[PDB]
């Protein structure tokens, strides 16, 4: 089994899902798989590439295997989840940022 | 006869797209300055 | 944020591979001159493969049998001989034969 | 330098330190449990 | 990857409002504004001093 970088041509007999964009969704494209919000995108892909990586080394775009449209793959959204409180002793309430 | 490569046969040397960054590889190239040969 | 759902796409590529032609060949070489082929843009059922009544060892590296039938590889080559039953030792990575 | 710290932080998530690859959701995929233990701790031996 | 930039509390024009009225104190009130209140001076004569 050969496993490399390159656009993949022996597959596995799996589903095809409908494309769905501008929502977060668990992509799994050519067997290259991960999670983000997909969104069609401007980025002038040469006809010869499959997919953009980042400055990060990271993959960062795909294009879809049965539809020749540029799909940017941006991380479902995250963060810190911190609490304002006064203390204990003055009060129970909080607001959460 | 013998002349110069100069700046010549860089090509892509894989199908992934890298726009705005200066990416660094180890691969085939021709030598910078080096000679190509020339025929007739 | 958490996912909706997934999206599978492999290629529209339903063309079937020729597993059922290799491992059913009337006559695999001495191990001294194999037969390989060489499967490309096709469908690659290995869970034909994995259920077999036949095989004595279904052995893997760095790809897991249960997971082979939903991933897709660059290429793969099927290098097909015959040996004394016991040599099986010899066919394994690392192995000093 | 405050830079070329998190540059240097982000480009060592792509380095194997041992593992089969460094796309951790690529060992997830391909192994089974008692084999991904095994990949697995080597990328997080690393990373950490 | 994981990675976040959280922002400073004083934003950069809060930190201008701090040189400026830095600023102020000792264009208009010496050293003394250092010590306790801006007590004014003129400025010609507070480079006497
Ligand atoms: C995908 O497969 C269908 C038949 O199942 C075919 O009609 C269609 O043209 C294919 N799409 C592409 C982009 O080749
Ligand atoms: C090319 O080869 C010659 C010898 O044939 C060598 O003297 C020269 O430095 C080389 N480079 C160029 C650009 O001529
Ligand atoms: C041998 O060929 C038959 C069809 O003739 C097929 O059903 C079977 O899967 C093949 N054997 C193996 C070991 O797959």
């Amino acid at each position: 089994f050969e496993l490399l970088h390159a656009p993949a041509t022996v597959c596995g007999p799996k589903k095809s899902t409908n494309l769905v964009k501008n929502k977060c969704v668990n992509f799994n494209f050519n067997g290259l798989t991960g999670t983000g919000v997909l969104t069609e995108s401007n980025k002038k892909f040469l006809p010869f590439q499959q997919f953009g990586r980042d400055i990060a080394d990271t993959t960062d775009a795909v294009r879809d295997p049965q539809t020749l449209e540029i799909l940017d793959i941006t991380p479902c959204s995250f963060g810190g989840v911190s609490v304002i409180t006064p203390g204990t002793n003055t009060s129970n309430e909080v607001a959460v940022l | 006869a013998y002349t110069n490569s100069f700046t010549r046969g860089v090509y892509y040397p894989d199908k992934v797209f890298r726009s705005s960054v200066l990416h660094s590889t180890q691969d085939l190239f021709l030598p910078f300055f080096s000679n190509v040969t020339w025929f007739h | 944020v958490q996912p909706t759902e997934s999206i599978v796409r492999f290629p529209n590529i339903t063309n079937l591979c020729p597993f059922g032609e290799v491992f059913n060949a009337t006559r695999f070489a001495s191990v001294y001159a194999w037969n390989r082929k060489r499967i490309s843009n096709c469908v690659a059922d290995y869970s034909v493969l994995y259920n077999s009544a036949s095989f004595s060892t279904f052995k893997c590296y760095g790809v897991s049998p249960t997971k082979l039938n939903d991933l897709c590889f660059t290429n793969v080559y099927a290098d097909s001989f015959v040996i004394r039953g016991d040599e099986v030792r010899q066919i394994a990575p690392g192995q000093t034969g | 330098q405050n830079a070329q710290a998190l540059n240097t932080l982000v480009k060592q998530l792509s380095s194997n330190f041992g593992a089969i690859s460094s796309v951790l959701n690529d060992i997830l995929s391909r192994l089974d449990p008692p084999e991904a233990e095994v990949q697995i701790d080597r990328l997080i031996t690393g990373r950490l | 990857n994981g990675l976040t930039v959280l922002p400073p509390l004083l934003t950069d024009e809060m930190i201008a409002q701090y040189t400026s009225a830095l600023l102020a104190g000792t264009i208009t009130s010496g050293w003394t504004f250092g010590a306790g209140a801006a007590l004014q001076i003129p400025f010609a004569m507070q480079m006497a001093y």
